[PDB]
């Protein structure tokens, strides 16, 4: 599962980290795959069966296929006990037994003399396509996202 | 969409010396410092493969001969050594609005010129009996691929009634052939009686013109 | 080894419709992109459409927009094209795509790595016609230096392809099959010729044989060399 530059999140939007690009949802939305956000359920019951609960989960609260429960959260198997701080963790399509990585926050990368984890200091180029004049590649909280640089209503920059 | 536009349609190179192939898009491909151009390389007989990503930079495995530069609309794609295995077809593709491919440059050997041997075909009796006639002039092993082929029926220009195909590229001796098929009723070839195909082309002092008449060879 | 075949295509008259299929082996079909591209006959490489694993981004060429659409099934590992409204300027080899994408340290960046061998799609409003072949024999008009010249014209056929071989594949050497034209009756005409040693037009038999698999025709044409 790669999403790309192109990629148009449902409901939500693009957001790049020091090593990828994932979609965060609009609100408070919940990952349905991983490109579209809908509307989560608060109590699981015959009512909700098979409706989302959390982020890539769904009413049986379990995660799916291919993710574990940590910390009432759904993360990767392979992320399972691996820590990353000023970070997440990730997983990439090379290799044949997936292998989980570091990404890190923007301003930091993998620090190669200390377990491979988000502390040695380094710049990210923004690699998203904010085509809207109205917006443009910002980095809030961390990560990097297209937000407006002149005005912008209560939600659009124009 | 995205308009590209790639030049030349065709370009010799003799192996060792360098290649350029120009393309331009219709609307700036750049933003927020990168610039959306790819380029491709199909080979005979082979898919396609990724030379040059975001402009400039070579993809995994790629032999630093080959280079890409510009920005905005004007892009370049530069060999520096060709060698022989690099014969194929270049496309430059934008992917700020995915996707759009130029339409190709045909990156092919150059040899020295040779005149093309003509040879002129009358219709066979089998075709004569089913109703129709269909004289075939015939270049072979040539070079460049420029030629002119014009048919004429008792000495009269003929139009819009001839068609022609060209072979690739000969893999041995780097030379091309061109078949023009020109097609009339029986009773149109029955009616004349000259008929001619006049090949012009670089290797020939004077237009060579092969003829029959009919009833003859 | 990553493998993509396509099927489906086939014959269809202008404004009809067809199905494309592309089924994915050697990978995890539901982690990719894909991508339909197509070529036609005598033209460059023209991109169609991209549709993301879980088909949540679609993108699509304006030549196609509205008459073609695209769609995926993960659970059968297979990719499909809807063509409808078909023109005759749709006939062309439809490939279907891999799309990798690498976060690469330079910037990230798609690689079509993977391209299936192609399916033809004929839109014509012609109907299956097997080639009739006509002998162009060998005379003093064909021979140039103890060389001479002979072929065999396959006329009137649709569609395409056919294969030209000579003396039951013995003979190679010499040869061009030129690429077929399209006339105006909507049939197509190719021209195969051969060049052998003038001396032995007397003492040797040249047979070219042309088959034709869409109208299940075969055709063997000995051309006998002319005394003129």
């Amino acid at each position: 599962a790669k999403v790309t530059v192109d990629t148009v999140c449902k409901r939500g939007f693009l957001i790049q980290m020091s090593g990828h690009l994932e979609c965060k949802c609009e609100n408070d939305l919940v990952l349905v795959n991983e490109e579209t956000c809908e509307e989560k359920v608060l109590k699981c019951d015959e009512k909700t069966v098979n409706k989302p609960c959390g982020d890539f989960s769904k009413c049986i609260c379990k995660c799916n296929l291919g993710y574990d429960m940590v910390n009432n959260v759904c993360i990767p198997n392979e992320c399972k006990q691996v820590t990353c701080g000023n970070g997440k963790c990730i997983l990439d399509t090379s290799n044949p037994v997936k292998t989980g990585v570091c990404s890190c926050n923007i301003g930091k990368v993998p620090n190669v003399q200390d377990q491979n984890k988000c502390s040695k200091d380094g710049e990210t180029k923004c690699s998203l396509k904010c085509l809207k004049e109205q917006e443009t590649c910002k980095a809030v909280d961390g990560i990097y996202k297209c937000d407006c640089k002149d005005g912008f209503i209560i939600s659009i920059c124009t | 969409d995205i308009v590209m536009t790639q030049s030349p349609l065709s370009l010799p190179v003799t192996p060792g010396e360098p290649a350029s192939i120009s393309c331009r898009s219709s609307q700036s491909l750049l933003h927020n410092g990168y610039n959306y151009l790819d380029w491709y390389l199909q080979k005979p007989g082979q898919s396609p493969q990724l030379l040059i990503y975001l402009g400039s930079n070579r993809a995994s495995g790629v032999p630093d001969r080959f280079s890409g530069s510009g920005s905005g609309t004007d892009f370049t794609l530069k060999i520096s050594r060709v060698e022989a295995e690099d014969v194929g077809v270049y496309y430059c593709m934008q992917t700020l609005q995915p996707f759009t491919f130029g339409q190709g440059t045909r990156l092919e050997i150059k040899r020295t010129v040779a005149a093309p041997s003509v040879f002129i075909f009358p219709p066979s009796d089998e075709q004569l009996k089913s109703g129709t006639a269909s004289v075939v002039c015939l270049l072979n092993n040539f070079y460049p691929r420029e030629a002119k082929v014009q048919w004429k029926v008792d000495n009269a220009l003929q139009s819009g009634n001839s068609q022609e195909s060209v072979t690739e590229q000969d893999s041995k001796d780097s030379t091309y052939s061109l078949s023009s098929t020109l097609t009339l009723s029986k009773a149109d070839y029955e009616k004349h009686k000259v008929y001619a195909c006049e090949v012009t082309h670089q290797g020939l002092s004077s237009p060579v013109t092969k003829s029959f008449n009919r009833g003859e060879c | 080894e990553v493998q993509l075949v396509e099927s489906g295509g086939g014959l269809v008259q202008p404004g009809g419709s067809l199905r494309l299929s592309c089924v994915a082996s050697g990978f995890t079909f539901s982690n990719y992109n894909m991508n339909w591209v197509r070529q036609a006959p005598g033209k460059g490489l023209e991109w169609l459409s991209y549709i993301s694993s879980s088909s949540g981004t679609i993108y699509y060429a304006d030549s196609v927009k509205g008459r073609f659409t695209i769609s995926r099934d993960n659970a059968k590992n297979s990719m499909y094209l809807q063509m409808n409204s078909l023109r005759a300027e749709d006939t062309a080899v439809y490939y279907c795509v891999r799309v990798e994408y690498y976060y690469g340290s330079s910037g990230y960046y798609y690689d079509f790595d993977s391209w299936g061998q192609g399916t033809l799609v004929t839109v014509s409003s012609a109907s299956t016609k097997g080639p009739s072949v006509f002998p162009l024999a060998p005379s003093s008009k064909s021979t140039s230096g103890g060389t001479a010249a002979l072929g065999c014209l396959v006329k009137d056929y649709f569609p395409e392809p056919v294969t030209v071989s000579w003396n039951s594949g013995a003979l190679t050497s010499g040869v061009h099959t030129f690429p077929a034209v399209l006339q105006s009756s909507g049939l197509y005409s190719l021209s195969s010729v051969v060049t052998v040693p003038s001396s032995s037009l007397g003492t040797q038999t040249y047979i070219c044989n042309v088959n034709h698999k869409p109208s299940n025709t075969k055709v063997d044409k000995k051309v006998e060399p002319k005394s003129c």
